RNA sequence: CGAAGGAUUUGGUGGAU
């Protein structure tokens, strides 16, 4: 996240610094917010352990 | 124990099968593909080069192939024995592209034109019994360019196309060449005549013809020829080819090939001057892999192909326009197909073991849903599409 | 107890391993099978044995 | 997930259609709403027999009450007529069926249905609800006229539309609202309706 | 549909088992008025589906049998949810089975001087192994085969014991096919090698060597092609027929080496030096060759309707048989 | 393999009728062997086929694998009817005596048609006919009374009784031809098979046994037992001279070959 | 799109594409906005392309003040998209920077391109 | 006119459609908490279309 | 090399031991 986070920073504060016209409302900001937390949603979703499956034993079966 | 709302309840219970039958379905299935591979084309009689051109007959159930064997083998593809028709060797004259000519306007007249890295064309015959009774082949050079010969350096790159002379209303074909500089080059089927000639800005790298239908018996062609950068020309060859529209691909470079599919084209001739159709596709290929697909109905592509990361070699539509087949010749077993509007490659076929080699040409047949996939070893591989 | 041509043959369902068969082959060809304990029924032409 | 595995989606044909019908009859709205979710993505991800189509409009339609459930429900309707690929994909709607939804959904509301920009394609079902109308109601002729206007249609689903209007000339009387269908379609696309014409008759 | 069967689930479980005649088998649960599982194709509809399913008195057990000389058992495992278990019902498992050939056999041979099982090959492309005991087992060779639709009809098979475990120890021949196939015993699989004829002709004709390390084929075109077994590798190319060679066979010493074609002619070989011996012309077309190794006597079946014995030895015709009225389609030696 | 996928002399000889398949679609031909014909009959489904070839004295009759008899005229290139058996199993067989029309499925349904009514007579199965690959129909006066069918043995049966009259042991591979070459003897071939079998009705004796050089693809026979032509899988024709005159099993005569100068 | 200056022609911008596709084969290209305001840093740039079209344009407008201190030629390609793929990647590219190498075999090519985009400037 | 040119007017009048990936409604559950019926059926929609 | 993929591991049954 922080790889992450600090590119969309640049991309953010570039936009604040060489701005001839920009409206202070942080949109850009808010964007790229929204794309950090869905960077963090789906990596922070990864199960690293993998996960078990249902056990399916196909026991012995004898008449009676 | 012994509309109504219970109504979807009963008819699961009536079937266990819940996906439509494919045999109404007029429209094949998006992803999965229904095919089975037949006997080869080339098994009965080998090709010694890769075959550079396929071209199937627009009526009779025919194969030509061609390459730098110097050979015309033309193939009756019945799909289970594929015995060879006849053969013609021109010594001297490789072959880069060879393909069948029916005339629009008289059905009876047959003709094949082969070209290669030479500065004439070979002009091959075939009407009334020249194909198979005759005992000698009735050949023809075309050789002068009647004052044009600098644009022109080789003939390798053409093809054919339909012309209506409009203020007399006959039609005739015409073959188009690729020159020097941006140079296309048009020339009278049958006299070999210079008609006109068209010019683009940069290095020609592609082109290929679109018809559009006006009214009962009234069509015009337009040639559509595209840059390396991605600059799009469209002449109007019954004007005396002058410019009518101009375009540029979108995200374009390095173009390689342009083609058209879902009306009249090379792959999809017409037989009457009722069945022109037009075009409703666009494809542009690229060095890096990229197909741009366009519906012809600046342009933005609806869809960005990029399954194959080699250069686009060949791009084709079946005649209905249904399937886009992309093939590129940079490495082994690099093809695919794209179904359309959907704009998905096909995920069943080509697999792994589906051999394919080098693929170095592909032809759609107009009827039967046949595709034959020349390679370098010089084997045409037959492969039917159960759909149609 | 299935058919087999003209001779039938018992099975054990458990293992499904041959138990017993047919000592000789039945002039015509069984068309019903009715097997009861100890006792199995074959019918072919106009006899059942 | 399933979407690859087209045998696995079989296999769940019989389970989650069967929750959508338990779904909509419950009388919560909130129920019948979650069941035209599960019904939308599931005709998309795989094709379905028109039977099928047509039986899940019953169960809709039958216990469609919630203003918020028949919003939900018209807008699944249409998805699921997009959806079927087959000879009579834009065929007339069953009496029953016919019957059934303009009951409860008046010409009124589909023409605001159309009415909105941001509308769903809709083609195939207007054009099965158009022959509907015609087959089975005479005085809605005139509203056809303003739903074809609304919405372009498909150009095959267009000479449909034209071949039972003029087996309508033949039967039905001629009416002002009839020839006036037919001048809409003589203003666009004259030669199309010539066609039609020498096709038929 | 067409119904073929019925039965019921006497476990304490209301289910009804349908059979059909086009080779399902379906399911439903009569408390809950709903279809439980549908079995597929378990029994071909070419031979009349499920001709008969029954469920076992008391048990989860089902029993399918069909035209198709196949017996099969299914069982319903207990249901894996500790609660609702009726809605959870776990689908029919197969659990064993028993089977034979769909169509008459076309080949057969002794797997082993014990004879306790035997090869049969049918016009249904299988190849099948069956016990000679009371324990009846049958097994069906894979024909999955190896790196480095069933195949045709079986038209002629050689099998060897020398080399069994070591490598590819049988060779088949297969209808309008140029090449052989080979198998293995032990493994029962098919092998990992392909005999090819090398003259544009259909095999008619396989033999081995008692030491197992040679495979012969014969070819329709009259060439003879001998391969190594171990590895696949074609050694040496015999051609003196001209038609198809019939029969080919070797002594058990791999000196004398004998073939015969519809030319009519018997070559006779040297194997060890690759010399021609000697050749002898029959009167008729020869059809089939039995080569007795003990006794160094070969039957051939001649298109005139007779069996005559040579002696590799001496290279003539020692006893001619007379009798038949028709073609001779097989002759053995005791 | 051969491209013609099937084929047949009319009874004069003169024109030949045989069906090709063009891509994926089978396309029927005639031409006149006295002496080129660029009209075909195409089928317009790929699934369609021509499993059966019989001519009428100019009209040929088509079987095909979905269960249907065409009726085609050479002349007009069209087919003038359609003979539909009320299931979709593929007809084995065919074969006429005037306005006799008799057919097999494969379920070993037989069939009856008029070819001037236009009708299904009848339709039965006899038992012990496990399957039908050859019907013949035996050259008896005017009217059918009994039928030679075969499909791996060879079995006689007559039409009014509906039961088989007598049993001939046939070929171990399917039967391929079933010509009846005169009065109380027909010859029996199979596939793959280099004999053939000439027996008795009456007795049921085998008289003979043809041989040929290699398989057996075609069979004609000359006038009455004359001279009979057989073409040979290997592209070779093979003549049995006076065949029905050691004498169990006889051999071709004379053998024909075709060879291009170039070999 | 004012801000991107000095803005490639039709004739200039194919021939900036060429020698990118040149250099991504040779492994003498540096992709991004991030790497290309490295080599600014190392000295390593021969020069910088940049695409005009990327929005909000502003996250490339840093390079040309440090190109501009460094002395370093810079040029505005229209499109985002040609310029990635010219790169040889399947996602969009706003700028490049072609590295210093004197031993190039595309030598001149650069240089050729690199003279052009100074007298654009 | 002709049949098979009705087919292909038909192939032609057909659109696309935007099909159902394996990763199209995961991020569902991210925003499935306080969040009204109609609301998430619509965004159901918006992703489908 | 190659007709509607390839490798590794593993549960159960059937047959010998």
């Amino acid at each position: 996240i922080a790889r992450v986070l600090a590119a969309k920073a640049a991309v953010s504060l570039r936009y604040d610094a060489l701005a001839e016209d920009r409206d202070d409302s942080g949109d850009i900001g808010l964007e790229s917010r929204a794309k950090v937390e869905n960077r963090l949603s789906q990596l922070e979703g990864r199960d690293l352990r993998t996960t078990p499956k249902v056990v399916r034993e196909a026991k012995k079966v004898e008449m009676t | 124990d012994e509309g109504d709302i219970n109504a979807l309840t009963k008819i699961l219970s009536t079937t266990y099968n819940y996906k439509d039958t494919l045999s109404n379905s007029k429209l094949l299935p998006p992803k999965k593909l229904d095919i089975v591979r037949l006997k080869d084309a080339n098994a009965s009689h080998p090709s010694h080069s890769a075959i550079q051109s396929l071209s199937f007959h627009p009526s009779k159930p025919l194969l030509l192939t061609g390459g730098y064997d110097k050979t015309l083998r033309i193939y009756h593809i019945d799909g289970k024995t594929n015995h060879l028709v006849t053969s013609l060797h021109l010594v001297g004259s490789p072959i880069q592209t060879c393909t069948f000519y029916t005339s629009l306007s008289n059905q009876n007249q047959q003709n094949i034109f082969t070209a290669g890295r030479r500065r004439y064309m070979h002009s091959w015959d075939l009407s009334l019994e020249n194909l198979t009774h005759s005992q000698t082949a009735k050949i023809e050079k075309f050789s002068r360019l009647y004052g044009h010969e600098s644009t022109q350096r080789s003939f390798e790159n053409f093809k054919v196309a339909h012309l209506q002379n409009s203020q007399t209303n006959s039609v005739h074909g015409i073959v188009l060449l690729q020159g020097n500089n941006g140079w296309i080059n048009i020339l009278h089927s049958t006299s070999g005549l210079w008609l006109m000639g068209c010019k683009i800005e940069g290095v020609i790298t592609d082109f290929c013809i679109d018809y559009q239908p006006i009214s009962r018996g009234k069509f015009r062609t337009i040639l559509i020829a595209v840059n390396a950068y991605g600059e799009v020309w469209e002449f109007d060859l019954n004007k005396n080819g002058h410019v009518i529209r101009r375009w540029k691909d979108q995200g374009g470079v390095g173009i390689t090939k342009i083609q058209v599919g879902g009306g009249t084209t090379t792959t999809c001739p017409a037989l009457q001057i009722s069945k022109i159709k037009q075009n409703r596709w666009l494809a542009v290929g690229s060095e890096s892999g990229f197909v741009n697909l366009y519906d012809r109905n600046t342009p933005t592509p609806v869809a960005a192909l990029d399954q194959l990361t080699t250069t686009i070699s060949n791009l084709q539509f079946s005649p209905d326009g249904q399937i886009l087949c992309m093939a590129s010749r940079a490495v082994k077993d690099a093809l695919r197909l794209v179904h359309l509007p959907s704009c998905s490659v096909f995920s069943n076929w080509p697999t792994s073991g589906t051999p394919l080699g080098k693929v170095t040409s592909v032809a759609f047949s107009p009827s039967g849903g046949l595709l034959a996939v020349g390679n370098e070893q010089g084997k045409v591989r037959l492969w039917k599409l159960n759909h149609y | 107890v299935t058919c087999v041509g003209k001779t039938f043959q018992i099975y054990d369902a458990n293992t499904l391993h041959l138990l017993f068969v047919s000592e000789k082959e039945t002039p015509s060809s069984i068309v019903a099978l009715s097997a009861h304990f100890h006792y199995v029924y074959a019918a072919y032409e106009n006899k059942v044995g | 997930f399933n979407s690859n595995n087209d045998e696995k989606l079989n296999q769940l044909v019989p389970i989650l259609l069967e929750i959508s019908a338990k779904l909509l009859a419950s009388k919560s709205k909130d129920c019948q709403i979650a069941a035209h979710t599960i019904l939308v993505v599931f005709a998309t991800a795989l094709p379905l027999k028109k039977t099928i189509i047509l039986a899940a409009m019953e169960t809709i339609l039958s216990n469609l009450d919630a203003k918020e459930a028949k919003h939900s429900a018209l807008l699944t309707i249409c998805k699921l007529f997009q959806t079927l690929k087959g000879q009579g994909n834009v065929d007339q709607l069953p009496s029953k069926i016919f019957k059934l939804f303009d009951s409860k959904f008046d010409t009124v509301s589909i023409l605001t249905f159309l009415d909105k920009e941001d509308k769903p394609v809709c083609d195939k079902f207007i054009t099965s609800y158009t022959r509907s109308i015609a087959r089975y109601d005479r005085s809605k002729l005139n509203i056809i006229l303003s739903l074809l206007k609304k919405i372009r249609l498909e150009r095959y689903e267009v000479r449909l539309i034209i071949t039972d209007l003029i087996y309508l000339s033949e039967i039905l009387e001629d009416k002002s609202q009839l020839v006036e269908l037919f001048e809409y379609f003589i203003s666009i696309n004259e030669d199309l309706v010539l066609k039609c014409l020498k096709s038929l008759g | 549909s067409r119904i073929s069967s019925l039965s019921f689930r006497t476990d304490g479980s209301s289910h009804l088992s349908v059979g059909t005649s086009s080779g399902d088998l379906i399911f439903y649960d009569l408390d809950r008025r709903s279809r439980i599982h549908v079995l597929k194709n378990i029994h071909r509809e070419s031979y009349g589906g499920v001709t008969q399913a029954t469920f076992l008195n008391g048990q989860p057990i089902i029993v399918t049998s069909g035209g198709d000389n196949s017996l099969k058992e299914y069982v319903f495992d207990p249901s894996l949810s500790q609660g609702s278990g009726d809605v959870v019902v776990q689908p029919p498992r197969y659990l064993r089975s028993r089977g034979g050939h769909s169509q008459p056999p076309s080949y057969i041979a002794f797997a082993d001087s014990q004879s306790h099982f035997m090869l049969s090959a049918s016009k249904d492309r299988s190849l099948w192994s069956f016990s000679l005991r009371k324990d009846a087992q049958s097994q069906e060779m894979s024909q999955r085969l190896h790196k480095k639709s069933k195949f045709p009809e079986i038209v002629a098979l050689a099998i060897e014991n020398a080399r069994i475990g070591e490598w590819e120890n049988i060779i088949t021949a297969h209808k309008d096919e140029k090449f052989a196939r080979t198998w293995d015993m032990r493994n029962k699989r098919v092998g990992r090698w392909t005999f090819d004829t090398t003259d544009d002709g259909f095999v008619k004709s396989v033999a081995m060597s008692q030491c197992g390390n040679f495979g012969f084929i014969g070819s329709s075109n009259g060439s003879i092609t001998i391969y190594n077994m171990q590895s696949g590798i074609l050694r040496k190319k015999y051609k003196l027929h001209k038609r198809a060679v019939t029969g080919i066979s070797l002594d058990g010493m791999n000196r004398k080496m004998v073939s015969c074609g519809l030319d009519g002619i018997v070559g006779f070989y040297d194997f060890n030096k690759s010399t021609l011996l000697g050749k002898l012309k029959l009167d008729a077309p020869i059809t089939a060759m039995v080569y007795h190794r003990s006794s160094d006597l070969f039957a051939l079946a001649l298109d005139d309707l007779s069996i005559v014995v040579i002696d590799a030895v001496t290279q003539r015709v020692v006893r001619q048989l007379w009798g038949h009225s028709n073609r001779i389609t097989a002759f053995d030696f005791s | 393999d051969s491209p013609v996928l099937q084929s047949a002399y009319d009874p004069s000889g003169q024109y030949l009728c045989y069906v090709t398949v063009a891509l994926d679609k089978q396309r029927v031909g005639v031409q006149p062997t006295q002496r080129w014909n660029e009209n075909f009959l195409y089928l317009e489904d790929s699934k369609l086929k021509v499993t059966c070839l019989k001519w009428v004295n100019v009209a040929i009759i088509l079987g095909m694998n979905n269960g249907e008899i065409w009726l085609y005229s050479v002349l007009a290139n069209e087919v003038t009817y359609k003979f539909t058996t009320g299931n979709s199993y593929e007809i084995k067989d065919i074969d006429l005596m005037g306005n006799q029309l008799w057919c097999i499925d494969s379920s070993d349904a037989f069939y009856q048609f008029d070819l001037l009514q236009f009708k299904l007579l009848q339709h039965f199965r006899i038992n012990n006919c496990v399957q039908l690959n050859k019907l013949t129909i035996v050259p008896a006066g005017d009217s059918v009374a009994q039928l030679l069918v075969a499909s791996h043995s060879i079995s006689l049966i007559d039409i009014e009784e509906k039961k088989v009259v007598m049993t001939f042991p046939g070929h171990v591979s399917p039967v391929s031809t079933l010509q009846v070459i005169t009065n109380e003897f027909f010859i029996s071939g199979a596939e793959g098979d280099r004999f053939l079998n000439v027996y008795d009705i009456h007795s049921g004796m085998t008289k003979c046994v043809l041989v040929a050089e290699s398989d057996i693809k075609e069979l004609s026979h000359s006038g009455q037992a004359d001279s009979i032509a057989v073409t040979t899988e290997d592209g070779s024709l093979e003549i049995f001279v006076d065949p029905l005159v050691g004498n169990k099993s006889k051999k071709s005569s004379k053998k024909i070959q075709i060879v291009s100068k170039d070999g | 799109n004012p801000k991107a200056f000095p803005l490639a022609d039709a004739a200039l911008t194919q021939q900036i594409l060429d020698v990118v596709q040149q250099a991504a084969n040779l492994r003498q290209l540096k992709k991004g906005a991030n790497e290309a305001t490295k080599t600014l840093n190392r000295g390593i740039s021969e020069f910088i392309i940049m695409a005009a079209d990327c929005e909000p344009i502003e996250i490339l407008l840093h390079l040309p003040l440090l190109c501009e201190d460094k002395n370093v030629p810079y040029v505005f390609v229209p499109s985002r998209v040609a310029l990635g793929r010219a790169c040889g990647v399947s996602r969009p590219v706003i700028a490049a920077s072609i590295t210093t190498n004197d031993a190039s075999a595309i030598k001149t090519q650069i240089y050729a391109v690199k003279d052009k985009i100074e007298t654009l400037l | 006119e002709d049949e098979e040119d009705i087919a292909l007017e038909f192939i032609n009048g057909e659109k696309k459609d935007k099909l159902v990936n394996m990763n199209s409604f995961t991020s569902m559950f991210d925003n499935i908490q306080n969040v009204q019926m109609d609301t998430f059926f619509d965004r159901v929609m918006k992703v489908l279309t």
